[PDB]
């Protein structure tokens, strides 16, 4: 099955720097990759389906892109509420396999 | 006379898998080893009768059933299979006499940027009966609300469109599939 | 009002049985692609099962044979018959409505299952 590798395994970004998160694939998934955001003590809310579509209530700050085997998630303005763990899965082959998740944290003083 | 397999296996435009094309083959002599020996087909396995020995047998009528699926789910065109295509697009009975031809059509049915014409039924209320055809583009009721023909949350169009590329994988490439059925007019 | 309330998780013996639940609201389980996803600490978030509208049951290779998804249609209640449990099933189990058999669009709050030798 497809093994997703979120490369920035932990990324600490100042509140507003346009953080960028990525995951590659062991095979080819055409536009077929989703993104999930799991905050602390919560179910992972869906962010982006089909690698480019913000679903429902997801603002324009999340700007995921990429296709084939290289994928990108771009968090734009980085409030304090964006500190979560960001996953990616594939659609194309069964089973649907998640990534290891990117733990994104915001910086204060 | 020869049975017209020529515009079944070499039609310029097949149909989608939810709207699978069906032609009736009647009152002709059919050659099947011209189909068998061609080797342009990646998938040709026969259930109920061997491909070498079904040239010598006769049926009243024969249905040629043609559509286009992604190359991963040619496995689902078989007796007793489950999936989206085997349950909501094209179901074969368990007592299937007949057989299935599938060949790659990446060079024809897939264009640069996406040949989005081919669609499959994604949402359906129940499994299909064998050899049942559904067209209906009524808005699916995922929830409990009058959708009234307009989409939105929990009101989905039931037809997902195939996305075909010349660069993606072999199993994600468009496979044309012809399914033959057997039921005395059509002999060898 | 979109909810997916999950119950039935808890401590059970290793080598026991569980009958989880997911009481939906505002969408019917019987006609939606519903799925179970487990989140185990230390490993990744991992897909378990899926059920199609009316449809059929598909399972992961680590859960195949021992697990069983079985919805009910009198009330919106997605179950997960969870038999012959081993200690590598210590995970938070989420019921999750899918769009297609593609993506887990909405998720329930999850219920945690512990399978070990304690009281």
């Amino acid at each position: 099955e497809i093994v997703m590798t979120q490369s920035p395994v932990s990324l600490s970004v100042s509140p507003g720097e346009r953080a960028t998160l990525s995951c590659r694939a062991s095979q080819g998934v055409a536009s077929n990759l989703a993104w999930y955001q799991q905050k602390a003590g919560q179910a992972p809310r869906l962010l982006i389906y089909g690698a480019s579509t913000r679903a429902t209530g997801i603002p324009a700050r999340f700007s995921g892109s990429g296709s084939g085997t290289e994928f990108t998630l771009t968090i734009s303005t980085l409030q304090s509420e964006d500190s979560a763990v960001y996953y990616c899965q594939q659609y194309n082959d069964r089973p649907r396999t998640f990534g290891q998740g990117t733990k994104l944290e915001i910086k204060r003083t | 006379n020869l049975c017209p397999f020529g515009e079944v296996f070499n039609a310029t435009r097949f149909a989608s898998v939810y709207a699978w094309n069906r032609k009736r083959i009647s009152n002709c002599v059919a050659d099947y080893s011209v189909l068998y020996n061609s080797a342009s087909f990646s998938t040709f396995k026969c259930y109920g009768v061997s491909p070498t020995k079904l040239n010598d047998l006769c049926f009243t009528n024969v249905y040629a059933d043609s559509f286009v699926i992604r190359g991963d789910e040619v496995r689902q065109i078989a007796p007793g299979q489950t999936g989206k295509i085997a349950d909501y697009n094209y179901k074969l009975p368990d007592d299937f006499t007949g057989c299935v031809i599938a060949w790659n059509s990446n060079n024809l049915d897939s264009k640069v940027g996406g040949n989005y014409n081919y669609r499959y039924r994604l949402f359906r209320k129940s499994n299909l009966k064998p050899f049942e055809r559904d067209i209906s583009t009524e808005i699916y009721q995922a929830g409990s609300k009058p959708c009234n023909g307009v989409e939105g949350f929990n009101c989905y169009f039931p037809l997902q469109s195939y996305g075909f590329q010349p660069t993606n994988g072999v199993g994600y490439q468009p496979y044309r599939v012809v399914v033959l059925s057997f039921e005395a007019t059509v002999c060898g | 009002e979109v909810q997916l309330v999950e119950s039935g998780g808890g401590l059970i013996q290793p080598g026991g049985s569980l009958r989880l639940s997911c009481a939906a609201s505002e969408f019917i389980v019987s006609r939606n692609y519903m799925s179970w996803v487990r989140q185990a600490p230390g490993t990744g978030l991992e897909w378990v099962s899926v059920i199609y509208p009316g449809g059929s049951t598909f399972y992961a290779d680590s859960v195949k044979g021992r697990f069983t998804i079985s919805r009910d249609n009198s009330k919106n209640t997605l179950y997960l018959q969870m038999d012959s449990l081993r200690v590598e099933d210590t995970a938070v189990y989420y019921c999750a409505r899918d769009y297609g058999d593609f993506y887990f669009d909405y998720w329930g709050q999850g219920t945690l299952v512990t399978v070990s030798s304690a009281s």
